């Protein structure tokens, strides 16, 4: 047996049970066999007839297309890496403020 | 000589660049579990960073 996978619809898959869709969540998901963790939330990219995903120039997945109900998502990360904390010594006290 | 001159003339010098700050994990793994589980048996090349 000789199989590919590539950016196309799917045509024979395996025996595993498909479930509801959770929106503006950090969840794992499950697409077609292609796996990821992050939020998923409704967008506008409208892709080719064929295509499944669509990836941005860090070549990491940034759109899917949901197979069921062929309506586009697009993933953004879980985490915020903007934060800093304004702290005077943890020996005069234990107050701090968030940036 | 006889007469003179004033003269007006400009200089550019350089003082300051951007800062910048890079989180190791969410550029090497990304929010993975299975990554970044593993990026924790490698050393301390991110707190030196
Ligand atoms: C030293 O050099 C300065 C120039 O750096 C000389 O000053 C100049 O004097 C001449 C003659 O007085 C001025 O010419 C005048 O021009 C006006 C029109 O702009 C005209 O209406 C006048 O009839 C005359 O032709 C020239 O403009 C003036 N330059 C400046 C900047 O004031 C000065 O005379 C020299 N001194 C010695 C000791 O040679
Ligand atoms: C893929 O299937 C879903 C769900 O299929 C429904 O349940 C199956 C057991 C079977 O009875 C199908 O014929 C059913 O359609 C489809 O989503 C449904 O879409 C219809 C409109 O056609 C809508 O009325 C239902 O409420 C939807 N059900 C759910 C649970 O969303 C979906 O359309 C199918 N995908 C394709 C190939 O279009
Ligand atoms: C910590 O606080 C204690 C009690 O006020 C003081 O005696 C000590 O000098 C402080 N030490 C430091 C490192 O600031």
């Amino acid at each position: 047996l000789s199989f590919e996978l590539l950016n196309a619809p799917a045509t024979v898959c395996g025996p595993k049970k498909s479930t509801n869709l959770v929106k503006n969540k950090c969840v794992n998901f499950n697409f077609n066999g292609l796996t990821g963790t992050g939020v998923l939330t409704e967008s506008n990219k409208k892709f080719l007839p064929f295509q499944q995903f669509g990836r941005d120039i860090a070549d990491t997945t940034d759109a899917v297309r949901d197979p069921q109900t062929l309506e586009i998502l697009d993933i953004t990360p879980c985490s915020f890496g903007g934060v800093s904390v304004i702290t005077p010594g943890t020996n005069t006290s234990n107050q701090v403020a968030v940036l | 000589p006889t007469n003179f001159t004033i003269s007006v003339t400009t200089e550019i010098l350089p003082v300051s660049m951007t800062k910048t700050s890079v989180d190791c994990t969410m550029y090497i793994c990304g929010d993975s579990t299975e990554c970044s589980n593993l990026l924790l048996q490698y050393g301390s090349f991110c707190t030196q960073l």
